[PDB]
């Protein structure tokens, strides 16, 4: 009879620290998936993990919000040259992002009443996800 | 065929004498393998030489420095040792013997398995007849 | 033991294809003049069970690593490697210059003439890493 | 007179007399054409015979199996030489540049088809012999096709395979050959541009050593002045009097020789290094500390800049050696740099540490600007070195 | 056109004739009347309109299927469907959608069932081919999804080479058409997942697995001559091609020919440069005399001859001398010959490796078999006998050391003598070839009428061990009682009972199961021994059960998943066994949890 | 630059006979 955040009380910093330091831009698709799911995880869970992300969110958000032909998706892993080994990866990683929005935008006061407008701001994200021809991230 | 082949041999052994100078000089000398000379024909030789052994249960080898004993292994407690005294009212007490009695048979070996053994290994592969002949000719 | 695993011994290098994110190359390949670097071999893994090996007067651990095209390179760690290192890598590298002069020479190029210096690089300046297979000895 | 001498021997067959056999009833298909089509018989029995003699060697690489590759080898090209020749005789209705596409193929497939450097001069020979053989045919077979066209169809590219051969006795230390096979280069009295571009250079380059020779490569080039087919043939040929004439004792007319070879193209990076080279044999007889040096270092940098995938690393430690001088004067750094032009980062790798030891010796931050283009382009090769003396110099202070 | 109750007869027609060719079965593979009906059937259904008799079919195809798995000769309806029709394609199309659904299930079924089921993919295949110009249309949407999913469902398969087959099919089906080039998206992760299943079989099935993938690796199809920048990944399996398979050979010199003819020599010399000894030391073995094949023969004569010097440029002296192992070294005993006065030494293995040799094969008959199993278990028991010897009163002598064990400060008699050395060579070759002995003794338990004597001496071989544990135990209190002692005593040099601890994880990371079995059992059996010659309370912190237990976790952390199999094997038996003490279990939490973490990270 | 043109086809025999040569006392 222990609560999962009673659980990680010792050991949650050396989950998130490495997570809010590296900015997710410099990183590979697996480990910006990884990172998404991880926070994704931490906040589904019971009242824990609601401090200054906002960072995160805001460029997770910008990094999903453009087009992935030949631009800033990547950092050294141009897609050019192969197929199906990254497109794969940017449909899991889209439809991570997205699930974080969503889990993020169901709390209140942690993305509704921040800024005015920054729920009509991934809203527009979600709207303009609704034309990729992948039936998945659909 | 190895009926009709394990007669021909055995025969062909018994005809010879049970001596390594003159199996030697029949396999030399005396033997024409012009007939048998697309097959390795040192395979018979061998068959015929390994015809002048003795079949000895004290095989033993000499080279190895082979895994550790329980002889002196369990003499290696110095000073401090309290010996037990006639427990003999275990499991363990009729394993060990059963198991003694086991590896005292297992491992006397003859040279006579050995030799047959190795014997059809020689049909299937031409490089035991081959390593088999560079160990014994020299010998 | 002469093999110990290298989870026990260094957990990061065992767990390391993980958590790398980029394509390392193994170390001492720019001290062999090859014009290029697309060709340059990537580690992929350090293998486990790492070798302690004993010499006659001192010893080290011999790590493995997988490359990228499938290979195994073997490295010695020197881990109290004497301060007269720079003279010796120096030596090294002087030597290895010559092997290009050794190879447009017709009369050594057809005797396959080489100088076959060892690839020694140092990571700290009191640790180096030098290539070391298994089958070298002294005399 | 040749098939009664082979037919007497053909019996105890090796694998060479049997290629005489072979080339016997290709020359019966050549010159006499709808032939036997033997020919594609005899190389079998020929490649049949070298298998035997393959199979009775050590299966490992032995120097003996050299010759059954090379016969192996002659027999394909053999084989392509029969559809020279049968591509050579349907062209009599004088259907030129619609079959001589094949031929001009299976010619440029021979060209890049050659043994190695270090190989024997003997299977140089029989490859260059029997080339010529199959040359020989196509220019007999073109000759009655000329006056009838109205440059030309007639090849005679036997001094490609004279010339290269001519080079590589000259690898092998043997000139008195390679003197004697530019001589058979006189087939044809016209000046073609490239037979004259190799001949003139090996003319040229025979007469480099033994000193008491060196004369007779100075009057074979200043009487020459008509350009054969190109503007760099005299450029190289200026920076070849200028060597010749740097060889004897001479000050100015040989650096006079130099500007004069290296103003027309600035673009032949031989000249710069022999410029250098001549420079550092100035050099040679005074300190090192007279500022004569950032000549010398100027057209070192400047002869490894458009010299690159070679061996340039002789000119970097030239650099580095030179840089080091103690002069008060700052025209040394100003001949660094001055320099324009891309410097080879690449090849500065292997001098790593001899830079990284140059920052603790003064005089030296010329060093920076290759150490720091070094570390933007290839930051794995100075990392652990960097390390290295980095903790070095940490714990002495 | 047709009313409804004209297309209803017309179903009932197909239905009652496919159901009546159950009178002449039995009572590809079809009886001559039945066959005769069946193109009587075909033929009457190619003149019905396409738009019905496609319904018909798609309404009919299940049932026609399920008929198919008891009379197979029915094959021949749907053969004659495709290999002759004006509607050709249209069957093609609801075949194509009828297998991609019974694709997921192709590994789990039995033999008829896949027999079935493969045959139809064959004849959907050779409908392609047959009809190039009408409609091969049909095959190129769900063609990438028939790839992707069959290396997909490989993975969870219980027959899982059915599926590289039916790739095979497909790779031999075609080559000469246009639709490659939307495969040329696939390739990349075909050749990964290709050579990564090439290579690590190290304990290959032994079939034609290693066959199937270097069979698939080359010969992909590609528009171009050249087929991509994906080259480096041809040219290991172009080693093995040449050199082990020799029906592969034709195939694979093809592919060098297509390197070798337009690659300009430039871009194609660094790339065969990690495989260049092996590739032309492949080369030299085919070049072969008469009796061998000529076709083979001069194909490696005109490679040899297309490349000038570019054949020899790139060998070196040999780095490959072999240093004579353990299948090479001579175990020297006494053998008494009559015609001499004493007895003389020769060697009693000149015959291992190739009865290693005669034992892994399967085709070897029987008597040799079991001849090369008494051969190799002579020349093991004679390396075992001299440690079979046991003293007078060895049961009160195993108990005073079991119960020395939990004593303090046991005091070590000092002594100032030295001991000889080791050398490390011969030491490490007859450890080597004592293991493997027993690992054939392991394999031999794998053939049926030689399992029941190998199970024999295997119980026997690890009672033994389990006996001499307890000398490694004692022996590793001269590790402790002083924290420095250096003028203590020690037996010499010996092989220490722990090469039951590279035999067992052998046996577990085994690619056959049925020796998977006799490995758990033998864990078992050593469970027990361990237990009844110690106890409970310390068989898990002093015998077998530790040491061979941080094994397991090596195990964990190898590069192969047929190590990775043997130790989580090994991990299930042993969390089975230990669970009534809290001690062992909880003492070594860390180090099984992140060896069954690392199991799951790298795979 | 990265392929070079087709080189000339030589075509193999398929239905070569030479005869296996007897030894000789060389």
């Amino acid at each position: 009879g222990i609560p999962i955040v009673k659980l990680m009380d010792h050991s949650k910093q050396f989950l998130l620290s490495p997570i809010f330091a590296k900015p997710l831009r410099a990183l590979p698709f697996t480990m910006q998936i990884g990172n998404v799911d991880a926070i994704t995880f931490c906040l589904s869970l019971p009242n824990t993990f609601l401090t200054f992300n906002e960072e995160l969110f805001r460029l997770l958000q910008e990094s999903i919000v453009l087009a992935d032909a030949e631009d800033e998706s990547l950092s050294t892993n141009i897609q050019k040259t192969t197929e199906y080994s990254t497109s794969e990866q940017l449909v899991q990683l889209r439809i991570a992002c997205i699930k974080l929005l969503a889990i993020a935008l169901k709390n209140e006061e942690f993305a509704t009443a921040q800024q005015g407008n920054i729920r009509i701001r991934i809203l527009a994200v979600f709207f303009k996800t609704m034309l990729k021809t992948s039936p998945e991230i659909i | 065929d190895i009926g009709i082949r394990k007669r021909f041999m055995t025969i062909l052994d018994n005809s010879l004498e049970r001596d390594i100078k003159e199996r030697l000089y029949y396999v030399i000398r005396d033997q024409n393998w012009e007939f048998i000379a697309d097959y390795p024909w040192l395979n018979q030789a061998l068959q015929l030489l390994y015809g002048s052994f003795n079949r000895e249960k004290e095989l033993s080898l000499k080279n190895i420095y082979c895994l550790s004993p329980p002889s002196i292994l369990q003499e290696y407690l110095p000073e401090n040792a309290e010996m037990v005294t006639e427990v003999n009212d275990l499991e363990l007490s009729n394993f060990v013997k059963g198991h003694i009695a086991s590896m005292q048979g297992l491992c006397r070996i003859i040279s006579s398995d050995f030799i047959d053994s190795l014997i059809e290994i020689f049909y299937q592969d031409p490089k035991a007849i081959h390593r088999a002949w560079v160990t014994l000719f020299p010998q | 033991s002469k093999k110990e695993n290298l989870e026990v011994l260094c957990p990061h290098l065992s767990n390391f294809h993980h958590q790398k994110f980029e394509d390392i190359e193994i170390p001492g390949q720019y001290l062999l003049n090859k014009d290029n670097n697309v060709h340059f071999i990537k580690i992929a893994r350090f293998l486990p069970t790492v070798d302690f090996v004993r010499g006659t007067h001192s010893s080290y651990r011999r790590l493995m690593i997988r490359g990228h095209d499938g290979s195994v390179h073997s490295f010695a760690v020197q881990y109290p490697a004497v301060r007269h290192s720079r003279r010796e890598e120096r030596m090294f590298q002087l030597y290895r210059l010559f092997n290009k002069s050794l190879s447009k020479n017709v009369e050594t190029r057809r005797r396959s003439i080489q100088f076959n210096l060892p690839i020694a690089i140092p990571l700290s300046p009191q640790v180096r890493i030098m290539n070391d297979s298994v089958s070298f000895t002294t005399l | 007179a040749l098939e009664q001498s082979v037919k007497s021997v053909m019996d105890v067959p090796t694998p060479r007399r049997q290629m005489f056999k072979t080339f016997l009833a290709l020359q019966n298909f050549a010159e006499s054409r709808k032939g036997d089509q033997e020919v594609r018989k005899l190389c079998d029995e020929g490649i049949q015979l070298s298998l035997i003699k393959w199979v009775s060697l050590p299966i490992r690489y032995t120097p003996a199996h050299k010759w059954l590759l090379h016969g192996f080898q002659q027999y394909m090209e053999f084989l392509e030489a029969t559809q020279i020749y049968a591509n050579l005789h349907t062209t009599t209705v004088q259907n030129l540049d619609s079959k001589a596409q094949e031929i001009k193929r299976i010619l440029q497939a021979w060209r890049d088809r050659l043994p190695n450097t270090w190989d024997d001069v003997n299977m140089w020979n029989d490859l260059v012999t029997w080339r010529q053989h199959a040359f020989q045919v196509i220019n007999n077979a073109y000759l009655p096709l000329i006056p009838a066209l109205q440059a030309y169809r007639g090849y005679h590219e036997i001094a490609w395979v004279i010339n290269r051969f001519a080079h590589v006795a000259r690898k092998h230390n043997m000139p008195d050959v390679c003197i004697s096979q530019l001589a058979r280069i006189y087939t044809l009295p016209n000046i073609e541009i490239q037979e004259a571009f190799l001949k003139l250079r090996e003319q040229a380059k025979c007469h480099y050593q033994n000193m008491n020779e060196l004369t007779t490569g100075l009057d074979v080039i200043s009487n020459t002045n008509l350009v054969y087919f190109g503007t760099v043939q005299k450029a190289e040929f200026f920076t070849l009097k200028g060597m010749f004439l740097s060889k004897l004792r001479a000050y100015e007319e040989a650096n006079q020789a130099f500007a004069t070879a290296v103003q027309i193209d600035l673009n032949l990076a031989k000249a710069w290094a022999q410029w250098g080279f001549f420079n550092d044999r100035r050099l040679s007889e005074e300190p090192n500390n007279i500022s004569f040096a950032s000549n010398a270092i100027s057209c070192y940098l400047q002869a490894a800049g458009l010299y690159k995938n070679s061996k340039i690393r002789e000119l970097l430690c030239r650099i580095l050696w030179l840089i080091s001088i103690d002069d008060a004067s700052g025209m040394l750094t100003n001949a660094f740099d001055s320099f324009r032009g891309e410097i080879p980062v690449w090849y500065w790798i292997t001098f790593i540490p001899q830079l990284l030891t140059s920052l603790s010796h003064k005089e030296a931050n010329m060093v920076r600007h290759i150490l720091i283009r070094i570390a933007k382009s290839y930051p794995q090769a100075l990392h652990f070195q960097l390390r290295t003396t980095k903790e070095d110099f940490a714990v002495i202070q | 056109v047709f009313s409804y109750e004209e297309v209803i007869v017309f179903k009932d027609l197909f239905h009652e004739c496919i159901i009546g060719l159950k009178f002449f079965k039995d009572h590809v593979s079809a009886t001559k009347d039945a066959r005769e009906l069946m193109d009587y059937l075909a033929f009457m259904f190619m003149q019905m309109d396409n738009a019905t008799f496609n319904e018909i079919i798609e309404q009919e195809l299940p049932f026609v299927y399920e008929r198919m798995l008891e009379d197979s000769g029915l094959l021949h309806v749907a053969q004659s469907f495709l290999t002759s029709e004006i509607t050709s394609p249209n069957f093609a199309g609801i075949l194509l959608r009828f297998l991609k659904g019974k694709l997921k299930d192709l590994g789990n079924v039995d033999f008829n069932t896949s027999n079935v089921l493969i045959r139809l993919f064959k004849l959907s295949f050779m409908s392609v081919n047959l009809f190039p110009n009408i409609n091969e249309v049909v095959l190129l949407p769900h063609l990438n999804d028939l790839i992707l999913n069959s290396l997909k469902y490989s993975t969870t398969a219980e027959e899982p080479l059915v599926y590289f087959y039916l790739i095979r099919t497909l790779f031999r089906s075609i080559g000469g058409g246009r639709f490659e080039n939307l495969y040329r998206s696939i390739k990349p992760i075909l050749q990964v997942l290709l050579q990564s299943l090439n290579q690590m079989i190290l304990t290959a099935r032994l079939p034609h697995e290693r066959e199937l993938y270097v069979e698939l690796c080359i010969t992909v199809p590609v528009r171009l001559s050249v087929l991509a920048p994906y080259l480096p990944f041809l040219m290991k399996p172009l080693v093995f091609a040449l050199q082990q398979y020799p029906d592969l050979v034709s195939q694979g010199l093809r592919t060098l020919e297509l390197c070798i003819d337009n690659l300009t020599a430039e871009y194609f010399d660094p790339i065969i440069e990690p495989v260049i000894d092996d590739v032309s030391k492949a080369l030299f073995n085919l070049l072969q005399p008469q009796p061998f094949n000529h076709a083979i023969s001069h194909n490696v004569v005109r490679i040899l001859g297309k490349l000038g010097g570019r054949n020899r440029q790139f060998l070196k002296p040999p780095t490959d001398l072999t240093e004579k192992t353990e299948l090479d070294i001579d175990a020297i005993a006494d053998f008494k010959i009559n015609g001499m006065p004493e007895d003389v030494p020769l060697s009693v293995t000149p015959g291992i490796q190739s009865a290693l040799n005669i034992l892994q094969s399967y085709k070897s008959d029987i008597h040799y078999r079991k001849s090369a199993y008494k051969y190799l278990t002579c020349v093991l028991l004679l390396m075992t006998k001299s440690s079979a010897e046991f003293p007078t009163n060895y049961t009160e002598l195993l108990k005073t050391a079991v119960n020395s064990i939990k004593l303090e400060r046991i005091g070590i008699e000092k002594n100032f003598d030295l001991e000889p050395t080791v050398n490390k060579r011969d030491y490490s070759n007859q450890e080597n070839l004592f293991l493997r002995l027993l690992e054939s003794v392991f394999y031999a338990t794998s053939i049926k009428e030689l399992k029941d004597d190998a199970m024999d001496l295997l119980n026997n071989l690890l009672d033994h061990f389990c006996l001499l544990q307890v000398n490694t135990t004692l022996l590793n209190k001269r590790n402790y009682n002083g924290t420095f002692n250096i003028d203590l005593k020690n037996p010499n040099f010996m092989l220490d009972s722990s090469l039951i601890l590279d035999a067992i994880p052998f046996a577990l990371s085994y690619y056959i199961p049925e020796v998977r079995e006799v490995g758990v059992l033998a864990y078992k059996r050593i469970y027990e021994k361990s237990c009844l010659i110690y106890g409970e309370e310390l068989a898990l912190s002093h015998s077998f059960i530790p040491e061979l237990a941080k094994q397991f976790i090596h195990l964990c952390y190898d590069e192969t998943y047929y190590n990775k199999r043997g130790g989580v094997l090994g991990i299930k038996v042993l969390i089975d066994n230990v669970k009534s003490s809290s001690v062992f279990l909880k003492k070594y939490q860390y180090n099984l949890a992140n060896g069954l973490l690392f199991v799951l990270k790298d795979t | 630059a990265i392929f070079k043109q087709t080189e000339p086809a030589i075509p193999i025999s398929e239905n070569i006979s030479t005869k296996t040569p007897a030894p000789v006392a060389y």
